[PDB]
């Protein structure tokens, strides 16, 4: 026996359905979800990190010249300096006093911290996804676990169950993605080769083990100051280190729906958005004939109390008499109103005790015990509390959903003003036409 | 604030804190009158007022 039906992606919250086949005994069913989680695919473009500054000690030619040739390596720079007359501790370095030369260099590598303090750039695709439901079957809790779609089933207790797909494809993230220790950051970064002296992505590389690495600093060599011997240069300072102090909140605390983020693989969890099908599969030795089971012939309700809250703010008496002892299903017939109980025991001739919740001011609903049904009514009062810690367990009301004392005054109203309407017609017709038969 | 759909708050290094409204009204549905429009205004005001 196939059965299916529509829960709505609520965490949190119960639904029960009801499964009855004509000649044997009706069952309800419970169920309840706790997570959803979505996984992207991922593929990496480059990383970036710090740079290092590499420059060896200065070569300096007194009444000579010096030169120098081209290299291959990132951002070499090479010039030659006049003028100079170097001193140290002792005296003078060399006997000649004019015509000499120096000469600089210096050039750019990757720092050895980039194995530990980096970021990464990723190209997002279409996301993955799969759920956890708890399910109350004959009055034991099961558990199950299955992918959102249809190419996968779970047999507990011989009963098959399948979920999904899922009703929509909204997914929090973009298409370009950067991933820092736990931070999730969406951001437009420039592509290889397309960098910037001063902003992120001065320094790129393909992998932490490639050899071959991209730069676009900013280097000029200077003049030396008379009588010292150094090397001054100017350079950009690192645009890694700036973005850390600028970045920003992530996706954890700006995402909408109430989505939660983890990097460990990429992951959004428990958001709020459509529905999810499941298709349930029973076999026929569960099932008991009618013939068997107790039955209950004759019923009435009394409703003493309703408050119209958030919670299970109503209660309801009913009597039955019983054929026998055994126990029987319980299920509303409506769906402005919901109720706690999932089954009853029934023996002799008693009376029984439901709750149930409901946002009308006038309710009327019909209620099913072991295949027979009665109707209640009430009048419900407003609350006094103006905030709660949890979800309301009911759904909401529509432009129809008023209450009866409303209703009647519409009907007075609208009636009075249609028949003085009624009455001046008929006063022109008969004028009209004995007007023109007169003639 | 509290909207509809619920507000969260979080504070330092704290766990965050989450509220939702609840209904409530001054008027009542039974009775007078004025005292159902009442009732109605409360709980829908862009409504109430374009139907009337
Ligand atoms: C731990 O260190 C390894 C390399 O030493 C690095 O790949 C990893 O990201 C570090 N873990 C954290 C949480 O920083
Ligand atoms: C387990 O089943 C019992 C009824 O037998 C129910 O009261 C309880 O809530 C269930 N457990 C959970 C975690 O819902
Ligand atoms: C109703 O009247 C009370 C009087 O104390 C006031 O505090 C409250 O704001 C009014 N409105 C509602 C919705 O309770």
């Amino acid at each position: 026996y196939e059965h299916v039906t529509v829960i709505p992606n609520t965490v949190g919250v119960p639904y029960k359905t009801l499964v009855n086949r004509p000649g044997y005994s009706p069952m309800v069913l419970e169920m309840e979800l706790q997570s959803v989680t979505l996984e992207p695919t991922l593929s990496l473009d480059y990383i970036t990190c710090e740079y290092k500054t590499v420059i060896p000690s200065p070569y300096v030619k007194c009444c000579g010249t010096a030169e120098c040739k081209d290299k291959s390596l990132p951002d070499y720079s090479c010039k030659v300096f006049t003028g100079v007359y170097p001193f140290m501790w002792g005296g003078a370095y060399c006997f000649c006093d004019a015509e000499n030369t120096q000469l600089s260099e210096a050039h750019v590598e990757k720092s050895e911290s980039c194995k530990t303090e980096f970021a990464s750039a990723y190209r997002a695709h279409t996301a993955s996804a799969s759920a956890k439901l708890r399910v109350l079957y004959q009055g034991n809790n099961i558990t199950v676990a299955a992918y959102a779609n249809g190419d996968h089933a779970v047999t507990v207790k011989d009963a098959k169950f399948v979920v999904g797909p899922m009703s929509s494809a909204w997914t929090p993230f973009d298409n370009k993605i950067v991933v820092y220790k736990g931070d999730v950051y969406n951001m437009d970064y420039p592509p290889f080769g397309a960098g910037r002296p001063g902003q992120f992505g001065d320094i790129q590389s393909r992998t932490p083990e490639s050899k071959d690495v991209y730069a676009n600093t900013q280097l000029v060599l200077q003049r030396p100051a008379a009588g010292t011997v150094h090397v001054p240069y100017s350079q950009a300072p690192s645009g890694f280190k700036y973005w850390l102090k600028e970045r920003g909140a992530s996706l954890q605390h700006t995402a909408p729906f109430g989505c939660q983020i983890a990097t460990n693989p990429v992951r959004a969890v428990n958001c709020a958005v459509g529905n999810i099908p499941i298709s349930i599969d029973i076999p026929d030795a569960a099932f008991t004939r009618v013939v068997d089971a107790p039955s209950v012939t004759d019923m009435s309700c009394e409703v003493p109390a309703c408050t119209h809250s958030s919670d299970f703010g109503g209660v309801a008496i009913i009597k039955y008499t019983a054929s026998k002892k055994g126990k029987c299903a319980v299920h509303s017939m409506t769906n402005a109103v919901t109720i706690r109980e999932a089954d009853v025991e029934v023996e002799g001739n008693s009376q029984l005790q439901i709750s149930f919740s409901t946002a009308l001011a006038s309710a009327e609903f019909r209620v099913q015990v072991c295949s027979t049904q009665v109707h209640c009514a009430a009048a419900c009062h407003p609350p006094k509390d103006h905030i709660v810690n949890y979800p309301a367990s009911h759904t909401t009301l529509g432009v129809q959903d008023i209450s009866t004392t409303a209703m009647s005054w519409v009907q007075k109203i609208t009636g009075g003003v249609g028949l003085i309407v009624a009455v001046a017609a008929l006063i022109l017709i008969v004028v009209l036409c004995v007007s023109f038969s007169r003639h | 604030t509290v909207p509809t759909e619920g507000l969260e708050v979080t504070w330092g290094n704290n766990e965050p804190y989450k509220y939702w409204p609840q209904m409530s009204t001054n008027g009542t549905a039974h009775g007078h009158p004025h005292e159902i429009i009442l009732y109605y205004y409360e709980l829908y005001p862009t409504m109430t007022v374009v139907i009337v």
